[PDB]
């Protein structure tokens, strides 16, 4: 039942259903489908009313329509548009759209007048090729050829103006973790910082740093006390204490405070170094007096008292850290994490944990194109809102009545989206000059593995001639998830990156079966567990958030080890990752994480039988296949975070034999380590006998040739 | 003991409707205070407000007596109702439901610092620091 | 060497001098309460930091599948002859190639340089 | 072996863990490259 | 960087090219006159005796206590070097200072330098003022520890935030 | 007699209470209190190492519920209250806390195996 030495043919049978199935491009194909079955109708649909006045009247939207891809004649007759009329007679490829509207007028004139137009239209999105929503999904090749098609075109791309166009995914620093960095140039002598977002519903991303000045500081007034722990918040001019912004949330007391920042009061050491920041905020001593400090230096330097105690108020409600929760309610929460990202502060000045790491790449995320096109769909649907406005009061001053289909402008979203794809500047028309430039151009067509190797790329938005070479290098954390042979030369080296072969990128999910799973095992709840008793305690994340804490983590890993197994209740894609020294367990749900698969290893032997392979040599008249492979818990997932806590093994039969043994707790296994290498690296013979800067002019020089 | 060996069985009702809405007061267990010590109690809707949603103000005596704040809870019945069980001389049990949840803390009535002067305070001392120095 | 919190309003409680009988009495800002010391010092810093790190690691560090293990060396508190070890992976890296071990054995969490 | 020996020839081929650090050395010998003819380039122009 | 640290090639062609203030890594290359520039040891010396020292790099641990009368000796066994000094009371002018200051020292770090705290003990005082006051043990006891109070005089701004800004200063700007 | 005056005795009796938590599904059954707002019968075993309740729900409000008790330590929980006729009134303080379950919850076997 075991494979001994059968492995060199085997480990090539479980890589063909892997490709016969996923295909190379669904890194395009599915973050597409992503942004127009959920991330398009939840735009509109949490989208604040239009409520407007005597009488007023109501306007929400409802649901979303699509259709295929059509063409208007001349004439005014419609008729579905092929994907090649489309680059024979440079039209675009794109869907028309609809939505409904009801209308309720409300003058309680004794009657509430309610009224809805369905089906109303709003615009046309392009559509990339053969995804779902294609004129070309699910044909057989009999169909693809008598349309002049080619069989093995690999779709991924959008027909705009004639032209092909392709988007490149970029990089980005992951949201909603704590960063702890130290720069040796400024005042500063230590920094965290959290960019927050919450769930994708806000064009922004607030940032909050949580500084500490230097020890150095040439002065007798502060040479004593020591440094003091500062905060810069958004959307006010001056540096803040942190008390200070702590009393605005209530907490005024001093023992209420120092226990969300100090978790054991058997510590002396931390104790002394939180001393000098109560000394200089001792005098401002009550809540609305606090809200006023920080109220006088806003956006708007308050000339009433009242005022700034208003605006005081939801700044620090709903721009301080909006991924925690943004109701005005559910303020101890925004307490502990603003605690905890002090508590870990301090941590990094004792030199207890060290700093994190910028160009570690489990820090990153990508966009694809359906986190590109949903964040270009907003700004265009508020502004479709913001001009409904100008028309009806224009319309309704006068008294007369309101008509809507004369109100929605359609060519708001058509050339909207229409004119940044073409162009490339990732912004709006008479905004040339602020937008982000390098996205979406021409697919390469010179030969069939340069058009391949274009769909794969990466780019890491820093610029273009800085001589700073660390974000250039080769990091190790690249192993197995971007090839390390394959980049151009000149001015862009290193910036530009293509990633291997079985690595794929995360759709995203929300978290909500996770959380019936933890009532499932009673993790216990943050505001109900004791403060006092939470150092013997796992702090728990999920996304990001701060959710509770649990004192039996080593059951609760086999347990979630089990349901991955099984997949039923959580997806492959998911990551969860605990470090046993730090004593807290992290859980990823969001999109942007790069995964790649990995065979799992019980006692000493491996998990995948003969009985798999002599049952998947035979998918053709059998229907088992990679996805029955998964859902039998003998490969798995494994994120780069995730990485760090596990152990490989690069092949069975030698490194899986008991001797003086190197370790012998191996968790995984690969299951070829020739899967490291991208597209355009991967047709060299023996590359591993060559010198190393040789592999690098070839995959750059195979993009060029003719066939 | 009958809580080891004791058993029984008691009818539950839970009637659609209440002559009083029923709130949760809470307090820390780390404080242990004594309520025989309440000889009485004022409970009030909180000034700086300026009304369901108004923290509460319990004044403990009357005249001369403790108080303290009381700060409602983000959610009572976001995904699981609360109710309070009661026991009735026939024995059953009698439901009522948990209309809110009220956060109660102690009051410090001592020391009063001052903002403007606080500040101003904090510059002279940092600078009488600096002054006089080597 | 510690700190000391009021017994009224839970606060830092400062010290203070008194001239009438020589001792350290312990005094609050916001209220007045008050107490002698025990001790009778107040600051304390260590330089050296020469803190052994047998007090910092962790008992269950030896369910870790990335960690080398030993045969040679067993452990004296249960017998085991299975051992986890590592190096000192933090500050005071100067002359710091140690070996701290860990015994792997179920519930002995012995630990022990050498 | 496990910080960067190569210990085989061009001839007999390298194994994958020696293939990758070889990557390494050439490319950080490929960034330098570079670099120094903008560097010189410049410098040159404004002493001339 | 193949190759301590120096700088050569084209950024140090630029660091020629313009002279601007900043090279990145000044040095001074130095040669020595008499048989010291022959024997180790003489040479080791005038290393010792050009290269900067502070205070931290030669003590072991700080410690505030309080002793409201020399003869208390909080601490356990210090009390036979302070009383065979204190049988030979000098300095008792305004007051006794009932705050203390009390620094332990590596010999290590003493020797290695050719110091011992009689010269310290001196500068100490010969250089900051008469403010503070120094009683020391004997080299022989293999902990060196030495005891300060500040002068009584200033006893007829609380003293101790005083004394650990004095010590927080003491120890960054000694210019042994 | 006054609107500000809170009832004290409740208290000063010592009066206690229960807490159960209870499902929205179930209590979505019981706004539909089976009479006058009957909606069923507790039953309650205990043992010299073991105590179990649960709740059987009325035969009209079906047309076995086991609790869990959870602990009141650490923060004291007491009842007050607000009349109709706006007076205040403080029942009791809370001596019990519970979450009734529903039974076998699907697989959570399948996740132990
Ligand atoms: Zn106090
Ligand atoms: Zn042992």
């Amino acid at each position: 039942e075991i494979t001994p030495d059968l492995w060199q043919e085997a480990c090539w049978i479980v890589i063909s259903s892997y490709f016969d199935e996923k295909g190379l491009v669904r890194q395009q194909l599915d973050s597409f489908d992503e942004f127009i079955q959920m991330s398009v109708q939840r735009i509109v649909e949490d989208a604040p009313p239009i409520d407007l006045q005597p009488p007023r009247y109501l306007l929400k939207f409802e649901q979303i329509y699509l259709s295929k891809p059509t063409h208007w004649e001349r004439d005014g007759a419609p008729s579905p548009m092929m994907p090649n009329e489309a680059r024979l007679r440079n039209l675009t490829y794109s869907a028309p759209l609809y939505v409904d509207i009801t209308k309720t007028v409300i003058k309680e004139g004794e009657e509430q007048l309610q009224t809805q137009h369905q089906k109303t239209f709003i615009g046309k999105i392009p559509i990339m090729l053969r995804s779902t929503y294609c004129l070309l999904n699910g044909l057989t090749d009999r169909d693809l050829c008598e349309l002049n098609e080619c069989p093995l075109d690999p779709g991924g791309y959008f027909i705009i103006n004639g032209s092909e166009k392709v988007l490149i995914a970029q990089e980005k620093m992951a949201t909603n973790t704590v960063y702890v960095f130290a720069k040796k140039d400024s005042k500063y002598a230590y920094t965290g910082e959290c960019r927050s977002c919450l769930e994708n519903s806000s064009r922004p991303t607030s940032t909050i740093w949580v500084s500490m000045l230097a020890r150095g500081g040439q002065g007798a007034k502060k040479s004593a006390i020591g440094q003091r722990i500062v905060a810069t918040l958004p959307y006010i001019k001056q540096e803040v204490p942190i008390i200070i912004v702590f009393r605005a949330l209530g907490f005024v007391s001093d023992r209420d405070i120092l226990e969300h920042i100090i978790y054991d009061f058997e510590d002396p050491e931390m104790m002394e170094m939180v001393k000098p920041s109560l000394d200089e905020a001792f005098v401002i001593q009550e809540q609305n007096v606090a809200l006023n400090f920080i109220g006088s230096r806003g956006a708007k330097p308050g000339v009433t008292k009242e005022k700034r105690i208003k605006y005081a108020k939801e700044v620090l409600q709903k721009e301080m850290l909006p991924h925690v929760g943004v109701s005005d309610f559910c303020e101890t929460k925004k307490a502990y994490f603003l605690g905890y990202m002090v508590h870990r502060l301090l941590l990094a000045a004792l030199g207890r944990r060290e700093l994190d790491d910028r160009d570690h790449y489990g820090n990153k995320r990508l966009d694809l194109a359906g986190p590109l096109l949903a964040f270009l769909f907003r700004g265009m649907f508020k502004n479709l809102l913001k001009e409904v406005r100008i028309y009806a009061q224009k319309f309704i001053d006068r008294g007369k009545d309101f008509n809507l289909e004369l109100a929605i402008k359609t060519r708001i979203i058509s050339d909207g989206l229409k004119y940044s794809l073409a162009t490339g500047n990732w912004g709006d028309q008479k905004k040339a000059h602020q937008a982000r430039a390098g996205v979406s151009q021409v697919l390469n067509r010179l030969t069939f593995a340069s058009t391949l190797s274009h769909l794969r790329r990466l780019n890491s938005p820093i610029g273009r001639d800085g001589k700073l070479a660390k974000p250039r290098q080769l990091h190790n954390t690249l192993w197995g998830m971007v090839c390390p042979a394959e980049t151009p030369e000149g001015h862009a080296v290193g910036l530009v990156k293509n990633l291997a072969l079985m690595a794929y990128i995360s759709v995203g999910s929300q978290p909500s079966p996770i959380l019936e799973f933890l009532e499932e095992w009673s993790m216990e709840n943050l505001e109900e567990i004791s403060p006092a008793a939470i150092a013997d305690a796992t702090k728990i994340f999920v996304n990001g958030c701060w959710v509770g804490i649990h004192k039996d983590p080593e059951q609760l890993m086999n347990t979630l080890r089990k349901l991955r197994r099984q997949m039923d209740i959580i997806v492959s894609e998911v990551s969860m990752i605990r470090d046993i020294r730090e004593r807290e367990i992290r859980i990823y749900t969001d999109a942007g994480r790069i995964c790649r698969p990995l065979l799992i290893v019980e006692k000493q032997k491996l998990l995948l039988k003969k009985r798999h392979i002599d049952q998947l040599k035979e998918r053709e008249y059998n229907n088992y296949s990679w996805q029955d492979l998964v859902a039998s818990g003998v490969v798995e997932y494994i994120d780069t975070l995730e990485e760090e806590t596990v152990m490989l093994a690069m092949t069975p039969d030698d490194l899986q034999e008991k001797e003086v043994a190197y370790c012998s707790t191996y968790t995984h296994c690969e299951i070829h380590p020739s899967m490291i290498l991208g597209v355009c690296a991967s047709i060299i013979p023996f590359p591993d006998h060559n010198q190393s800067p040789r592999n690098t002019y070839q995959s750059a020089m195979g993009k060029q040739a003719m066939g | 003991g009958p809580s080891s060996q004791n058993v029984t069985e008691y009818v539950v009702r839970v009637p659609k409707n209440t002559t009083k809405k029923y709130n949760i007061m809470a307090f820390n267990a780390a404080d242990k205070v004594n309520f025989a010590t309440w000889n009485q109690a004022r409970l009030e809707r909180d000034l700086s407000n300026k009304p369901e949603d108004q923290p509460w103000l319990l004044r403990v005596n009357g005249k001369s007596g403790r108080k303290f704040k009381g700060i409602k809870k983000g959610g009572v019945t976001e995904n699981t109702s609360y109710y309070i069980f009661t026991q009735c001389p026939d024995g059953a049990f009698e439901a009522f439901p948990v209309h809110n949840w009220y956060n109660f803390t102690p009051l410090a009535r001592h020391r009063t610092l001052t903002a403007e002067e606080a500040e101003e305070e904090w510059e002279r001392r940092n600078k009488v620091l600096n002054h006089f120095s080597i | 060497v510690g700190i000391r919190f009021c017994q009224e309003c839970n606060n830092m409680l400062y010290p203070k001098e008194d001239k009438e009988n020589r001792i350290l009495l312990y005094a609050c800002r916001n209220c007045d309460y008050q107490q002698e010391a025990d001790n009778s010092c107040i600051y304390v810093n260590k330089i050296t930091h020469e803190v052994d790190e047998l007090t910092q690691i962790i008992a269950d560090v030896s369910q870790d599948p990335t960690l080398p293990r030993t045969e040679d060396h067993p452990c004296q508190k249960c017998g085991h002859k299975e051992a986890v070890f590592f190096q000192s992976h933090s500050a005071r890296a100067e002359d710091a190639m140690r070996l701290y071990y860990v015994c792997t054995a179920p519930h002995c969490g012995h630990r022990w340089t050498e | 072996e496990s910080r960067g020996f190569v210990e085989n020839s061009y001839l007999a081929g390298l194994t994958p863990t020696e293939f990758f650090f070889h990557a390494m050395g050439g490319r950080e010998g490929l960034i330098d490259t570079a670099v120094k003819t903008a560097e010189t380039g410049y410098i040159q122009r404004r002493l001339i | 960087f193949h190759y301590k640290n120096v700088t050569l090639g084209v950024p140090r062609l630029k660091e020629l090219i313009n002279i601007s203030k900043k090279p990145k890594t000044p040095s001074l290359t130095v040669f020595l006159l008499g048989q010291s520039a022959r024997d180790a040891e003489r040479a080791k010396d005038i290393l010792c005796r050009l290269e900067h020292t502070t205070l931290r790099k030669v003590t072991a641990n700080t410690a505030i206590y309080y002793d409201p009368n020399p003869q208390s000796t909080v601490v356990a066994e210090d009390q036979e070097w302070v009383n065979v000094y204190y049988e030979m009371p000098d300095f008792d002018v305004a007051r006794i200072s009932p705050w203390l200051l009390r620094v332990e020292l590596d010999r290590k770090h003493m020797t290695d330098r050719k110091l011992t705290m009689e010269q310290i003990a001196e500068k100490i005082n010969a250089g900051f003022g008469d403010d503070l006051n120094c009683i020391f043990n004997d080299d022989n006891a293999e902990k060196l520890v030495l005891r300060i109070r500040i002068m009584n005089s200033d006893e007829n701004m609380d003293d101790d935030v005083f004394l650990r800004c004095i010590e927080s200063n003491m120890l960054t700007d000694m210019t042994l | 007699a006054e609107r500000g005056e809170l009832d004290l005795t409740g208290a000063k009796q010592n009066t206690g209470v229960w807490l159960v938590k209870v499902p929205k599904y179930l209590s979505q059954q019981w706004a539909k209190a089976s009479g006058r707002g009957e909606v069923g019968k507790l039953r309650i075993a205990k043992t010299q190492g073991r105590t179990e309740v649960s709740f059987t729900l009325n035969e009209d409000l079906a047309n076995e519920h086991p609790f869990v008790l959870q602990s009141v330590g650490g923060q004291t929980l007491t009842v007050f209250t607000e009349s109709s006729s706006d007076k205040l009134s403080l029942e009791g303080i809370v001596v019990q806390r519970a979450e009734c379950r529903p039974a076998a919850s699907e697989n959570y076997m399948r996740l132990k195996r």
